[PDB]
């Protein structure tokens, strides 16, 4: 059980930009390394084989390069269709273990979340459990201290802009009234304070 | 050329026995060495196993326990029979082949789910603060579900988010827009959620 | 002790190539087709003809770290291959020698068969263990596995 | 184990397919040989692992089977094949041989040329007696030949001794030798020597009497 | 080229002792597992026994067991068999075969040698004539022949009309008596208007008894 | 027993070809590689080029790379090694070493060598010259231009072989060949003679040396 | 391609002394892969280690190696007189199989004075035309004695020839001989031909010289 490791763990260039991405081996594998390129929603195609070789259909573009327990894949002005995630294959020793990935994002104009916070609806509250939704709308992905755990993810929204994300704080049927002040705490590096969302 | 599929269950109650099968075509069976991969975003790309084309099974050893990869080559197709499967065997499954170097050719990839619960929900619930948008879809526990608003209408802004999976077994989607500082009582925002696997229409007025 | 035991497999590769690459360069491909068995062969003594002495080493967490083929017989025209398990691996207290015999015969399909003749020498009354028969019939397996897959990706490769 | 071959000789003609049988007293394996001795030279090997073929044996040998059963097919039957077949059994020791089928060559049905002589004078006074009846030129090699003493039948004192296939008319000759002594020649007055072969419509009597040569 | 020889077997009494020698040359002596393989005279192939190479793993036949031991010197590139207390039924032509590396199958054999085992002497052959009379004159044809009786050892070559006369001669195998000595029985086919016209004599050749003795019949 | 035989010394003109042939015996042959280790006089060892008979090619250095071309003749059991365009700092020692393994390329056992020198010149006798001084004084004898090697030089018709000193042959830049040959004494010693011997101009000269 | 570099360039010891050579490569050299060589001075190179540590067939029990990576080292523990040759160190863990340089294992002595015996031209060589002058280094130690000729007091270089014979088996003392070879009228040009000797073992340089005339 070989532990790759890959970095950066996220990378955001633009279309056109060269893109540099590393895997490093725990123990020493010799050149046999494969990058794997899944698009969001597809299954992975493979783009380098033993850390240098391209196979028959992969553009020109793709590079690798490296041994022992430092590889490195170049994508030499990456078109649209690259910002995917780079997988690193190691085939020296079973099991064939995959990489963590590296997201490539298109690089932008840095944008702030639009907060929204959302009280529980009383058909919920009927229901008997409470849930406090948190909104960021048009950032980029960096930290939502959504504060009083229960905490929900989201993600992937990027077609010709920036991101967005949801949080939702799970309560019981008796659990918000007691706190008159419940408020959301939300930081970001586009952002200049940490802006903050409440109600009763 | 040599495209592959799975014809596998894709919702597997927990401590069963997980089948896929993958079917070959438009290529030998005897090309490469097919494999059984899943992706699981706790865990990422993970290799189940392989086997060449004449019973040559490898396992992974984390897996080797519970896993059986066989093959037919009379009729160009091979399975994964996990059994045993607890709750952390959901996945996207990719049956595969595999060259020496790497996974040349790759399947469609069928969502397994386990720990499976009873086919229920949803329940839709607005989000209006109404101060100075959304609405939220839980509970329920097959995975797709299609959100619309104003029986799609309102795709500039719209925003439906990934469901996520809670600890009682059920998933929770949220559904917002973009609404413009006004315009909050010319007309309606409702948001309509199509249930497929429980076959349920349910509309939301805020 | 002397037990005999034969084995046919099958292949997609013609039996000329198939020689030429499995056979012949083998010890340039074993490293490289199946890093995951074979860590290094190396001729420690020959060049590859009669009486070259491979040292195979193994990745580690294999129960052997090397074995010693001495290669006795290598036919070209007809696809022979001799050689014999002399030192390490499964060479210990239960067994001396294996002599082994791959013979590549070209199918009319376009295929090939490989022919495997191995014969186990047991010191004084041991018998032969399952499981040591059936590592290395797994051994040749996941080897000629890998060279066909080699040959199969690379179409050009060994003419 | 004790290895059978079944067809214990074998009559086909230059050209036609030979298949040669052979089972075992048990499984033993896929591991039996098939070797070919000619008249005279040392067996040359022709199949070992009963499928694969030694090097330098002509692509018409072929074997096959496993278990208890396993064949050698000769497809294209030259002159050069017809020489005894054995199978070797090296699953487990002792090693066996098979018993040999004699691959012939097959030639249309001729009946003996049937003679016999009288023992020789100065055979008498050394004190036995030997009196021969012998078949030429005949074909297939399966022909029984029986001494008659007084039109009463012998067994035991003959030896018989068969020639190999000739190698111009491709037949046989055979000299069957019936031995006594002088005390229990003198005794006997009718000598017969009778002889049963397919080629002969009735069965030939070739007698002389004592006395007179 | 592989190939092997063997040393010889002389006439030894039932009871007995040889040595059968095989020199190898051609391949590597030291990597290969030799084979004794008997064949008697009239009979099929038989195995003897067996050596390895390292450690001589040592078989032998049922019925040879505690009676020959078979070794082997690398460093001389020589297989030996010791043949001890040998019998009537030992007799036969010893092959020094080899064992193909993988699956003990003999490919390559020796020309192996006449161990002979008898308690019969050297003796010389008698010729005795054998000739039809007017009971059978028919088709214009006959058989001459001349028993070859009581001779040892093999072989015996009966040759006619020292040696003009080869169309016809029938000389069939060498039968064992029921002492040690050995018969033969040569004949050829004549037109039978040569019989009171041409001679007819065979000539009989026994090289260990040295008797160049003829017969005219 | 391993034994690696060569050929004998040669003499070639610049730009000709030279050919040296190895013996291999003891071993089979087509399973070794053999390699061409060429040693100037002073020099260190540099290989040119290996065969391997298994694999069935060769491979040369990147110094010679066309110069040098290596065949063999399994039949005789004999590796050829042809030396083309040959230059005048070509004259060195050739070895043929065989390779232990294809992996484990150590020499373990070499040939005996052979001499082959490129030159102009050609087969020159030499010329004798005495050296007498004018305590323990020294007398010489001074071998020049002679060609090609080697040559036998001794004293008192070889019975003086205490304290004589025989300096190795250098090549005068005509391209020939030139020693000397010294022998000390003391002062209070009697008439010595020099005595050399070229076997390929077959050449004996004995000379005197003047006594002070 | 890795470049083996060894030293000392010329290791001189006293016989039944340690000595230790060095061999050191460019690149690492895989597993060891290290072959001693000793090449006596008119024999074939004779191989003594392999694997960097183990010895070859036939070897005493005195060489011993050690050493991986990119240093390797070679032991001789009791100098015998069959030990003064020229040790080569040759790497075989990378293709192309590449050689080291060699180090002349020499022999220790105390320090000689050269007996240096100028000798005039002899008159045969006049009468073929040439001339040659040579004097003599007779036993000198250590090797580095540099020798220079004056000619009327004047230094020709690429003139004079220089030979050094092998080191001598009884003594282990060195020799060297200084021709300076000239034209019969360059012959007849200078009046007095001289030769010094800058040896270690000589505290003031003699010059050798002789008379043109007399001799």
């Amino acid at each position: 059980e070989i532990v790759l490791t890959q970095s950066p763990a996220t990378l955001s260039l633009s279309p056109g930009e060269r893109a540099t991405l590393s895997c490093r081996a725990s123990q020493s594998i010799k050149s046999f390394l494969a990058w794997y390129r899944q698009k969001p929603g597809q299954a992975p195609r493979l783009l380098i084989y033993d850390a240098s070789n391209r196979p028959t259909g992969i553009p020109a573009r793709f590079s690798g390069s490296g041994s022992g327990t430092d590889f490195t894949l170049t994508i030499n002005s990456l078109e649209s269709e690259d910002f995917a995630v780079y997988f690193c294959q190691q085939r020296n020793n079973w099991p064939f273990t995959f990489g963590p990935g590296t997201k490539v994002d298109i690089k932008r104009t840095v944008a702030a979340p639009s907060v929204f916070i959302f009280p529980p609806s009383d058909e919920q509250l009927k229901s008997g459990t409470a849930s406090v939704v948190c909104l960021l709308n048009n950032f980029y992905p960096r930290e939502a201290k959504v504060q009083w755990s229960q905490e929900s993810v989201t993600e992937q929204d990027s077609k010709d802009s920036t991101y967005s994300l949801s949080s939702t704080l799970t309560l019981s049927k008796a659990d918000y009234e007691k706190h008159k002040v419940y408020a959301c705490e939300v930081t970001h590096q586009g952002l200049s304070s940490p802006v903050t969302k409440s109600f009763n | 050329q040599v495209q592959l599929q799975e014809s596998g269950p894709g919702l597997v109650k927990p401590s069963e026995t997980l089948s896929l099968t993958c079917s070959v075509s438009g290529g030998s069976i005897t090309n490469y060495f097919w494999t059984w991969i899943r992706q699981s975003p706790g865990k990422g790309l993970e290799w189940i196993g392989y086997i060449y084309y004449s019973g040559g099974t490898n396992y992974n050893p984390s897996l080797k326990s519970r896993v059986t990869i066989s093959i037919d080559t009379s009729k160009n197709q091979f399975s994964l029979n996990m059994n045993s499967v607890t709750a952390a065997d959901t996945a996207v499954y990719y049956c595969a082949g595999s060259y020496y170097y790497g996974v040349d050719v790759w399947g469609q990839g069928t969502t397994v789910t386990v720990s499976s619960a009873s086919t229920k929900g949803p329940s839709v619930f607005p989000l209006a603060p109404c101060s100075r948008l959304g609405c939220l879809v839980k509970d329920y526990f097959p995975e797709p579900v299609t959100v619309s608003w104003n029986s799609g209408a309102l795709t500039s802004g719209v925003h439906t988010f990934p469901a996520v999976l809670q600890s009682s077994g059920l998933y929770s989607l949220s559904s917002v827009v973009t609404v413009p500082s006004s315009s909050l009582g010319t007309k309606t925002y409702t948001c309509n959620v199509d249930h497929k696997p429980s076959n349920t229409k349910v509309d939301k007025r805020v | 002790g002397v037990f005999n035991y034969e084995t046919e497999t099958t292949s997609v590769i013609p039996a000329a190539r198939l020689f030429k690459a499995f056979i012949l360069d083998g010890d340039n491909l074993f490293p490289k087709v199946a890093p995951q068995a074979i860590s290094s062969v190396e001729n420690i003594e020959g060049n590859g003809g009669p009486g070259t002495i491979k040292k195979i080493s193994f990745p580690e967490g294999f129960p052997f770290k090397y074995v010693k083929d001495r290669v006795d017989e290598v036919d070209h025209t007809n696809f022979k291959y001799n050689y014999s398990v002399i030192e390490g691996g499964p060479i210990g207290d239960t067994l001396e020698k294996i002599s082994n015999e791959i013979k590549i015969v070209a199918t009319p399909d376009g295929g090939s068969i490989l022919k495997i003749s191995n014969k186990y020498h047991t010191k004084g009354d041991h018998e032969v263990k399952a499981e040591q028969v059936k590592a290395s019939k797994e051994m040749g397996e996941t080897l000629l596995r890998a060279v066909e897959s080699y040959l199969l990706a690379h179409s050009d490769a060994y003419n």
